[PDB]
RNA sequence: AAAUUGAAGAGUUUGAUCAUGGCUCAGAUUGAACGCUGGCGGCAGGCCUAACACAUGCAAGUCGAACGGUAACAGGAAGAAGCUUGCUUCUUUGCUGACGAGUGGCGGACGGGUGAGUAAUGUCUGGGAAACUGCCUGAUGGAGGGGGAUAACUACUGGAAACGGUAGCUAAUACCGCAUAACGUCGCAAGACCAAAGAGGGGGACCUUCGGGCCUCUUGCCAUCGGAUGUGCCCAGAUGGGAUUAGCUAGUAGGUGGGGUAACGGCUCACCUAGGCGACGAUCCCUAGCUGGUCUGAGAGGAUGACCAGCCACACUGGAACUGAGACACGGUCCAGACUCCUACGGGAGGCAGCAGUGGGGAAUAUUGCACAAUGGGCGCAAGCCUGAUGCAGCCAUGCCGCGUGUAUGAAGAAGGCCUUCGGGUUGUAAAGUACUUUCAGCGGGGAGGAAGGGAGUAAAGUUAAUACCUUUGCUCAUUGACGUUACCCGCAGAAGAAGCACCGGCUAACUCCGUGCCAGCAGCCGCGGUAAUACGGAGGGUGCAAGCGUUAAUCGGAAUUACUGGGCGUAAAGCGCACGCAGGCGGUUUGUUAAGUCAGAUGUGAAAUCCCCGGGCUCAACCUGGGAACUGCAUCUGAUACUGG
């Protein structure tokens, strides 16, 4: 980039980046962990991993890598989801 | 911007005084006042219904020393003020301050009021005017100022005006060297072998 | 956000301001929302120069929109007047 | 606080919706003649219970698909 | 009170006529150019062409009151000394006024440029429902206790440069757990789950580890429900042409369910139904940003979309997402393309449709200027810093408006020129002479306003333990203008420095002589030129304009010459060679009904500017400005039912 913020905003969006991507990365693995349950029909196991993915779609829409809705479908999908079964 | 040329041929050409000269004299003894300017000035003008349009349109505009420009565009005011067009005309020349000066008497033609309006040598309300077209209101105060009442040229002004007839809508003293503008003319205060019916006729076409 | 101030019209060397409540992003003699006074700096002040519907200003003020070190003095200046 | 169409049904063929014809007249522009206009809506019925050529009454409302954003508010006449 | 209360015709077909019909002219208008000419000023305008390519500067920063900090300069200091004993230079140490580089915060999504693309994820009018929304704002509560890192820096090392590699090492409002957790999210509920951060100013007992504790106020941080502003989304109507384009369509149209978004949705996927669009113009092709408005017209229309303002779209070309409240980012990132620059040859760098400026194209369009003083934007508690936004200045008669280039007197009316029947006429009061004025330009002298604020003190209130601090409001003191030699006023010198352009056969205001001889040439249309040419060219005279005047280009007008208002088809252009007939248009007469068309009223909206009316301000005018009227339109509701429709 030419003008010295815009070399510096380069560098911060890319930590940020690798950051959210981490953090973003973890999440979709406990959310894919609750669909991989109750695609094989355990209630238990499903409803476990909703409660380890609970607290962390709720944590990471308060920390703006997501907003509150996509947290919400998020639990009411499953939620819906896994009742329905057992 | 102003015509500088010879006067009397323009008086000439119209076929009657314009008062472009003092009127010290018999406007016959200072040229052949009956006889169009040139080589075939005595030849007769058999004369179109356009002809006849321009030269009055002209007319006026060489009394009042307007160039086309600023008399079409006091044609355009006319227009859009209201009542009869043609006499609207003749109230925006005749309020003029370069005319009003001249009428007052403080200058021998409307061309010497206008070298004293744009030489500062004229007061409007104790205020200095010093554009000829500035336009004169009602009640207004128009005064030689101090510095240019000593000038013979007002006295000599002063003189020849109080043997004109002496305009109605205008009180003036001639010892203060002030006037005050007290109405618009009517049309009948002014001279009733101008046609602005004409002039009217020419700029509507 | 939403500021009162001044947008300039009127001729060169003869400003002439509008004031303005708007988006406080857009340009200057841009986009708008709502006219609330003017301020002539030049008024010859034997008659008026500044009117401000101050009824308006405050409602806005009340809703959050903010105000010009200008438009603030004119307030103050228009409210010692009367 | 109501506002409605009136219209009547040109297609009842598809599920649970209905294609409406709202029929006006309308002054030209230029030449002052009154022509006939006509606007298809595709509407929603659930239950499909409006047959083709009736005569519906129908209301606006939120995206139902990529083209439907009114529904069925009643049947006004029927099987002309 | 006023506020669309307005409308012209001429030349040219014929021997002549009337009609038909085209061509042409008088008018307004222009972002103009060219030819001749050219004094001043105010206001405006200024690449219409190559969305061609761009050297150089500048156009986005700021906060030390988040943070470790010193390298510059500035003081200060135990202690070195300049020592001529209070003046001091340097060695030192961030002690502090500040501040390069770094982390961090907020801004780089605004402001500014362009109109390529787009006949619709556009615009205009009018409505909807499923949403987010930094800064600012109201409400109610949090702001507890911890942890591991890292740039800077240090050491070693690679590069010509750009920029790297190792290992150390450290701070925070960087980053992550843990606790706390409802008027929040999920859930019928029971329950389950989610956050954070400090930093400053001042201080009375009181005292220590002299850091501060603690007291106090400012400010920032977290949560939730609101307000305001911004934005996303959906529907209807309108918004160019072409049928020498008639059929178009597989995510296609809908349904179910999963996924997805901030949110509704074929947004996406699977399955199912077989739909959806189209002669009321789909599809395809050509062209194009839309609007307020602008120009023209009496109007209805026609033409148009610079300058100002609103919306959209784009940022070298094609594609992509990352960060973020906001971008698929105008001076950010990545990939590919086209192109250019640097290189020590191995490798690097960039994108003026920001402001100046350059090459190129063109009939043609400006200075590589001054200033943040004013308005406004970013950051900051502030002071302030940044701001080619903006305010100004330069260039160009490009346009509009204003003024000047003198005023008065001046006759047998000179000389010269021109015509003349040689009598005289004209140029012409024109010139010379005579007085007289001095705007503007020149030169000196003086001197408003655009300035509000901000800074020291002071005093009072609200604060509080407090007279601190903070904040508000009065007071005094000293101050802030790029423009600028400002506007404007006074003085000096002298008419002194300031007039050209086109036209004069009819249309059309203005006539003669000489030259030429169907030549040279003119020409908007008719038409001029072979010996008297007011038509060519020169002259004298005249007409029209005037710092301009002509020519060319261009829109509308006149053109009732696309005729809705407002025309025609026997012989002038125009009845299909004739009939049947789908779609379509139109449809006799009565009653009832309906209330879409139509009509009425009410309400909302129709941005501001512009136009118009009456006022106000610059000496006037252009110009600036207050208020009104107007926006003849759209939409909702409620009525009326004669006519049209059902
Ligand atoms: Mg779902
Ligand atoms: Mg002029
Ligand atoms: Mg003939
Ligand atoms: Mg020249
Ligand atoms: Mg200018
Ligand atoms: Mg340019
Ligand atoms: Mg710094
Ligand atoms: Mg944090
Ligand atoms: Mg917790
Ligand atoms: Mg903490
Ligand atoms: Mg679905
Ligand atoms: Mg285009
Ligand atoms: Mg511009
Ligand atoms: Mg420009
Ligand atoms: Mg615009
Ligand atoms: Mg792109
Ligand atoms: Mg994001
Ligand atoms: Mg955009
Ligand atoms: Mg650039
Ligand atoms: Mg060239
Ligand atoms: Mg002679
Ligand atoms: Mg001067
Ligand atoms: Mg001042
Ligand atoms: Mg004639
Ligand atoms: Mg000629
Ligand atoms: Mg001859
Ligand atoms: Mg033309
Ligand atoms: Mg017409
Ligand atoms: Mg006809
Ligand atoms: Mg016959
Ligand atoms: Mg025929
Ligand atoms: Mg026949
Ligand atoms: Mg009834
Ligand atoms: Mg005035
Ligand atoms: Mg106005
Ligand atoms: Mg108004
Ligand atoms: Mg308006
Ligand atoms: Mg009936």
């Amino acid at each position: 980039a030419n003008i010295k913020s815009a070399k510096k905003r380069a560098i911060q969006s890319e930590k940020a980046r690798k950051h959210n991507a981490s953090r973003r990365s973890m999440m979709r693995t406990f959310i894919k962990k609750v669909y991989a349950a109750i695609e094989a029909g355990d209630k238990a196991a499903a409803q476990k991993a909703f409660n380890e993915m609970q607290p962390i779609v709720d944590r990471q829409a308060a920390k703006g890598l997501i907003h509150k809705n996509k947290a919400a479908r998020h639990k009411a999908n499953l939620t819906a989801q896994i009742n329905k079964l057992a | 911007a102003r015509y500088l040329g010879p006067k009397l041929k323009l008086s000439r050409r119209e076929g009657t005084d314009l008062f472009l000269k003092s009127g010290v004299r018999a406007i016959d003894t200072k040229c052949k006042i009956e006889q169009a300017p040139g080589q075939h000035g005595a030849r007769k003008p058999r004369l179109s219904d356009y002809g006849v349009q321009l030269r009055e349109k002209q007319k006026v505009r060489r009394i009042y020393g307007v160039l086309e420009r600023q008399f079409r565009n006091y044609y355009k005011e006319a227009a859009r003020l209201k009542g009869n067009t043609g006499e609207n005309l003749l109230a925006l020349l005749e309020g003029r301050l370069d005319n009003v000066v001249y009428r007052m008497g403080f200058g021998a033609t409307r061309a010497e009021a206008r070298q004293l309006v744009s030489h500062k040598a004229i007061m409007v309300n104790g205020r200095v005017v010093n554009i000829a077209s500035y336009q004169v209101s009602p009640n207004d105060v128009v005064s030689i100022r101090e510095k240019a009442k000593k000038q013979s040229r007002v006295k000599a002004a002063l003189e020849l005006a109080e043997q004109r007839e002496k305009p109605t809508w205008l009180e003036v003293d001639a010892g203060k060297m002030e006037g005050t503008f007290k109405r618009k003319p009517e049309r009948s205060d002014l001279s009733a072998d101008i046609n602005e019916h004409l002039i009217v006729e020419l700029y509507s076409k | 956000m939403v500021t009162i101030r001044l947008a300039r019209h009127g001729a060169k060397k003869r400003p002439f301001y509008q004031v303005v409540v708007a988006d406080s992003r857009n340009a200057r003699n841009g986009r708008f929302i709502e006219r609330v006074g003017f301020f002539n700096p030049i008024a010859s002040e034997k008659e008026e120069g500044t009117r401000l519907d101050l009824d308006r200003i405050a409602h806005w003020v009340g809703q959050g929109a903010t105000i010009s070190d200008r438009v603030a003095a004119l307030i103050k200046e228009v409210n010692k007047a009367a | 606080k109501i506002r409605t169409l009136q219209g009547r049904v040109v297609s009842d063929k598809m599920e649970k919706s209905i294609v409406v014809a709202i029929e006006r007249f309308v002054k030209h522009p230029i030449y002052g003649k009154f022509i006939k206009r006509t606007t298809k809506l595709h509407v929603h019925d659930e239950n499909n219970e409006c047959g083709i050529g009736d005569v519906v009454e129908i209301r606006e409302c939120r995206p139902l698909s990529k083209t439907k954003s009114w529904t069925l508010v009643r049947v006004v006449e029927k099987a002309v």
